RNA sequence: CGUCGCUACUACCGAUUGGAUGGUUUAGUGAGGCCCUCGGAUCGGCCCCGCCGGGGUGCCCUGGCGGAGCGCUG
RNA sequence: GAAGCGUUUACUUUGAAAAAAUUAGAGUGUUCAAAGCAGGCCCGAGCCGCCUGGAUACCGCAGCUAGGAAUAAUGGAAUAGGA
RNA sequence: UACCUGGUUGAUCCUGCCAGUAGCAUAUGCUUGUCUCAAAGAUUAAGCCAUGCAUGUCUAAGUACGCACGGCCGGUACAGUGAAACUGCGAAUGGCUCAUUAAAUCAGUUAUGGUUCCUUUGGUCGCUCGCCACUUGGAUAACUGUGGUAAUUCUAGAGCUAAUACAUGCCGACGGGCGCUGACCCCCUUCGCGGGGGGGAUGCGUGCAUUUAUCAGUGGUGACUCUAGAUAACCUCGGGCCGAUCGCACGCCCCCCGUGGCGGCGACGACCCAUUCGAACGUCUGCCCUAUCAACUUUCGAUGGUAGUCGCCGUGCCUACCAUGGUGACCACGGGUGACGGGGAAUCAGGGUUCGAUUCCGGAGAGGGAGCCUGAGAAACGGCUACCACAUCCAAGGAAGGCAGCA
């Protein structure tokens, strides 16, 4: 439905809505001020973060979390669960004795921000490592780029 | 274990203080201070095994506890105190003065200044911040914090300090050509010149510096400190100059110096 | 725990072959050539050689 | 085993003593320990019962009550000297005090002043 | 005791983990605070490091915030009425760090009073005359009254704090942790946060 | 080459609702610690205030018994 | 000197960082060696003490950095919704 | 040192194993003159233990009225040597063993902008306007004396006596400054008005630390909801700081005077910040055998969201409400391991195959679980509490245990 469908107001804590709107300016309509950030190493914040409505704590941009340690990559599998999703990271595992290597794979659960909309099964994302966001999530989508779609038939 | 260690094994202290593994089972152990224990030399060692003054760690315990071994104008008791780099450690008894500084091989070896020199000392400014009521705090470093330092020195500076008041004296700005000395690592006691500095934002920038034999190395910004500008070293250099030589250069040197004193 | 060292390796090698009479005969020549004690000194300057030959041919692939 | 206040009963039970409960010293710091403590109701069963008079009888008895003695040692807080003494402020506190008299056969007598605390 | 850690529970992949040590101190819980309303009553607890955290068990007064005004005061707490954790614990009457109370408006409505001259939360007058009289009109000079009349065009306040305050009880928000720091410092919801929380609470009972 | 006949050895199957030795969880009981709400065996203070009492002048400077204030508190 | 990459990888080279002991190995007559990290120079005796060392190599895979762009994988504009 | 030899046949070529051959690592047999090193109750039983020891501690600088000594130098608080005891600190290190443990530990890498940190070292300690201070109160040790018990490092009553133990609590800085509130006064366009301001009497709070809410934008990040500012307030009676401490030689000012005011070197102490030592939890990647283990997890948290509780902190760590998710043939899950992991060791063309209980690093454990006190740091066991299993003494009423520490 509307924003706020939690049993709690969901609001910005930076942001602060009630500034003394009285007779002096109209009413309204004054739009909210809304809270952003760079988060550094030169990735560029989305305009959907830039003026969007939702309200997510783990959003990169949005959200009280920073993103430091390792910059990874990965293919969405499945997008099932709420503001979040699980990538497939595949690598190679070498094996000396035969000196041949091994196809190999580990899901990653990462926390998808509603700043990113056109995510499909399929796009490359690149995630960030930021706090512990839940037991076995640890990375924040950062930028999404799309695999051989954007010409829908 | 259930806490901090206080012990130290002989084979698993610090390769630069060069202690030997039959005498004994255990390492100094060097105490908390200003210093990391894996980059600092106890006053025992630098004592018995430097200069040979004492035998044993009771006869450095004795000269100690006479009040004869004054670090950076304070006098010490301590037997593990980490003297840490470049600090000097001064005998006014002997008038004589000691500068912590690493050699080619990256040890602390012996380096004896003259008395007018012992009186200040450079240091690395670690952080600058400010505390409470606006007042600038610059961590060095050392454990050291200065209050009220000049706008003009910002971290990874360096500042020349004195001793028995803990001022600021003077200070280098860190920029390319200024002469530098690594402090960890393979590199560690070379004596070059800050060429370049890459920028890896998130992580470990690189700097790169050419000495005066050609010879251009890179190194971590944190193992980079710096002790003169652009040519001139504001601390009198230890011997050798900080230049790294192959290992047929000391074989040279060494079939000269047989020869020459045979 | 304790100081010590325990640092030690053999300085020589058995034969592969034993009761060669080749190698028997050569190594009674020596020892009787040279003045050894037994079989274990013309092997531990066998493993010296061995030693030293190794070092040379490692030196030279390289 | 001692008896202790409170336990309201006749009878013996085990109870977790801390620092300075009663009837138990710490080994260290921290240290509780379970310990049998007699209850605090007096009946038949007990070796001693200690008593403390606190209003004197009529007639003295002989040896409690009579042949006052005298405390091992006298104030060594200036307070408590000016306390004892009725000293107001400033008046010869420190040879006020009392010098306790020594006084062996073997050795040579003298008198043993206390050093004065604040 | 009650434990935190990691170990107790399913890895990812759903397989039961095998704990390698017995319960760390560390990794220590302890019982809930469970703070109600009542008289003061705050027991110190020694935590890590040294350090002491407040145990509160009873709350009535708290330091609550205007915002809107920039006026904060020690206002007392009269009961729980939303909170989006449980309904048990507006039942039982539970302060939390996010819980929904009531709260006196006597001191933010002399504040008001006292600051913007204008009689509100009093429906007729003339009833607390020594008082509210005096402060109504002040008889002050001509300067200061300049200063003042124009502070009583932007002394506008929105229809649903004057039923507040009409009523006596402000709905706010506690903000603080009542279990941790010992107190329970709030402050007083307005606008659509205000309007949110008035249609849950009329969700629960309308 | 196989049955049959003799002697050894090796595992296998078996009633014993197998027997025994062993190591994880459901339901119930449940020591002990800790937390909370009570609880108050005791130990102090103020109001001592029945009194001798008194100082800037029965208007108590205090030196103590003792009643016990049969209240207020830790 | 600031900014960007005309894709993304794999691969290869360089650099940083990679505990010590052990391994290889430099120097040193432990009386030789296994070892050890010492030791050597003169002394007409006042030498009212001089010279040194305690190297270096290796440290798989993964991670970081800077060059290369052959080989191999993946893409751009086909209803143009193209530059 | 990139190596082979005997054996099937009447004889020959093979395939193929058996045996031979060499090394090391345990045991054992025979033998053993010298000397330098040097492993050594791991394998079976992390089975059970008599006995003795293995953690205590003082400088001039916390507290001495112990006669236990003692100079007295003689009318004096304390000369000094000092037991014992209180206070402080340490006892969470070391040492031993490898039972548990199979993405667990651990190795390398990285992060904590998601946390704590005794001690050392460096900052801060007149930054707050607010009838003891020439110094405030009480108790207990030690000690004397009376005991109880068969027994223990068991303790009771009574009488004392100190703190850098436990408490309490000011002067000084200190003149004020600032933000509100503003009595009123003065200069004002003056005029019949406003007026633009200068002051101001009276009160209200002022500093650091904590918890809120709001405003603005001195430094530094790759990126703060960083830091430093500003405002309105809170600031917990088991309740933060804002020195009632100790030693050393001792000196200056004397107008006012004449007994006071001042001084150096320290030691101890601190709220907070930084550093050192770390610790704790995470990031990426890597582990033996097994499918006669193919589907697991999800009632009882499984995957995620929202808001909370708890925790030092991030997090299903836990609770409530929701969503139905999460992992698998790229081997999940389950089982086994005669599995602690690694640095390493044995063998040595190259590639590999085995062994690492074993002195270094990390982990775990103290007969098996479980729960706690103190402390910066323990789920401690040469700390305590309970159960189980063993096991000690008893006068039978009770008390006392933890050698996988050295022997
Ligand atoms: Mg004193
Ligand atoms: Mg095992
Ligand atoms: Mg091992
Ligand atoms: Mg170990
Ligand atoms: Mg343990
Ligand atoms: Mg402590
Ligand atoms: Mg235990």
């Amino acid at each position: 439905a509307d924003i706020q469908t939690e049993r709690a107001y969901q609001k910005q804590p930076t942001i602060f809505q009630n500034k003394k709107r009285v007779l002096l300016g109209e009413t309204g309509k004054e739009k909210l001020p809304r809270y952003y950030k760079n988060i550094g190493l030169g990735f560029k914040t989305p305009k959907e973060a830039i003026e969007g409505t939702y309200i997510d704590k783990k959003c990169p941009f949005t959200g009280n979390v920073s993103i430091r340690g390792r910059i990874l990559s990965g293919v969405v599998t499945k997008m099932k669960m709420q503001r979040t999703i699980v990538i497939r990271r595949d690598y190679l595992h070498y094996i000396r004795k035969y000196n041949r290597f091994e196809k190999r794979h580990k899901n990653m659960s990462v926390h998808l921000s509603p700043c990113f909309r056109d995510v499909q099964i399929g796009d490359i994302v690149t995630v960030g490592e930021c706090r512990p966001l839940s037991k076995t999530v640890r990375f924040n989508v950062l930028k999404v780029t799309k695999a051989a779609g954007t010409k829908k038939q | 274990a259930r806490g901090p260690k206080k012990h130290l094994k002989r084979v698993a202290a610090p390769k630069h203080w060069m202690l030997d593994k039959l005498t004994g089972v255990f390492a100094p152990r060097p105490s908390t201070g200003p210093h990391k224990l894996r980059e600092c030399l106890p006053l025992i060692i630098f004592l018995r095994n430097r200069l040979k003054y004492a035998l044993t760690g009771d006869e450095v315990k004795k000269i100690c506890m006479q009040r004869f071994i004054k670090i950076d104008g304070k006098v010490r008791t301590d037997i593990t105190y980490p003297a840490g780099f470049m600090d000097v450690i001064s005998i006014d008894k002997t008038g004589e003065n000691f500068r912590l500084i690493y050699d080619t091989k990256g040890r602390f070896a012996v380096h004896r200044i003259t008395p007018e020199e012992a009186k200040y000392k450079l240091c690395k400014v670690r952080k600058i911040f400010v505390g409470t009521k606006g007042i600038p705090h610059l961590v060095t470093h050392d454990a050291r914090t200065i209050r009220y330092p000049d706008p003009l020195i910002k971290v990874n500076d360096t500042i020349q300090i004195d001793l028995e008041t803990g001022k600021i004296t003077d200070f280098i700005k860190f920029d390319t050509g200024n002469l530098c000395m690594v402090t960890g690592g393979a590199n560690l006691g070379r004596i070059g010149v800050i060429t370049n500095r890459e920028r890896h934002p998130g992580s470990f920038d690189v700097v790169h510096v050419k000495d005066a034999n050609g010879n251009s190395f890179a190194t971590r910004l944190s193992n980079i400190f710096v002790i003169g500008k652009g040519n001139k070293p504001w601390i009198s250099l230890p011997r050798g100059k900080g230049i790294r030589l192959t290992i047929a250069e000391e074989r040279d040197k060494r079939l000269a110096a047989k020869q020459s004193s045979g | 725990p304790v100081a010590r060292s325990w640092v030690c390796r053999k300085t020589y090698v058995t034969p592969r072959r034993p009761f060669e009479k080749s190698r028997l005969d050569q190594e009674l020549k020596l020892i009787g050539e040279y003045g050894l004690r037994n079989k274990r000194e013309v092997w531990r300057v066998k493993f010296t050689l061995a030693k030293i030959r190794k070092a040379a041919r490692e030196l030279l692939t390289l | 085993f001692p008896m202790k206040q409170g336990v309201l009963t006749h009878g013996r039970v085990r109870l977790l003593l801390s620092k300075g409960h009663s009837c138990y010293r710490p080994r260290r710091t921290g240290e509780r320990k379970r310990k049998s403590v007699r209850g605090c109701i007096v009946d038949a069963n007990l070796s001693v019962l200690n008593l403390v008079i606190v209003k004197k009888g009529e007639k003295d008895i002989p040896g409690l009550t009579d042949t006052t003695v005298p405390r091992r040692l006298g104030p060594k807080r200036a307070s408590r000297i000016r306390k004892l003494f009725n000293l107001s402020k400033e008046d010869d506190v420190r040879q006020y005090v009392v010098r306790k008299p020594l006084n062996k056969e073997g050795k040579k007598p003298r008198t043993k002043a206390p050093k004065i605390q604040r | 005791g009650i434990s935190r850690d990691n170990w107790h529970k399913r890895r990812k992949t759903g397989g039961k983990r095998k704990p390698y040590h017995k319960k760390r101190k560390y990794e220590l819980g302890r019982p809930a605070a469970n703070t109600k309303i009542g008289p003061r009553r705050i027991h110190t607890v020694r935590v890590r490091g040294g350090n002491k955290k407040y145990r509160a068990l009873r709350l009535d007064v708290g330091n609550f915030s205007w915002g809107s005004e920039c006026c904060t005061r020690k206002t007392r707490i009269i009961d729980v009425v939303y909170n989006a954790s449980n309904n048990e614990l507006v039942r039982t009457k539970t302060l939390v760090k996010n819980c929904i109370v009531l709260i006196d408006s006597t001191p933010y409505r002399q504040w008001y009073e006292s600051h913007y001259a204008l009689p509100l939360g009093r429906k007729k007058g003339a009833k607390l005359t020594p008082e509210e009289e005096e402060i109504l009109n002040k008889k002050r000079s001509k300067k200061i009254q300049k200063k003042y009349d124009e502070r009583k065009k932007n002394a506008k306040i929105s229809s649903l704090l004057e039923e507040q305050f009409q009523q006596g009880k402000l709905l706010a928000c506690i903000a603080s942790r009542p279990g941790q720091c010992g107190r329970a410092d709030g402050y007083v919801l307005e606008g659509k946060e205000l309007e949110f929380y008035l249609r849950k609470i009329k969700a629960r009972k309308g």
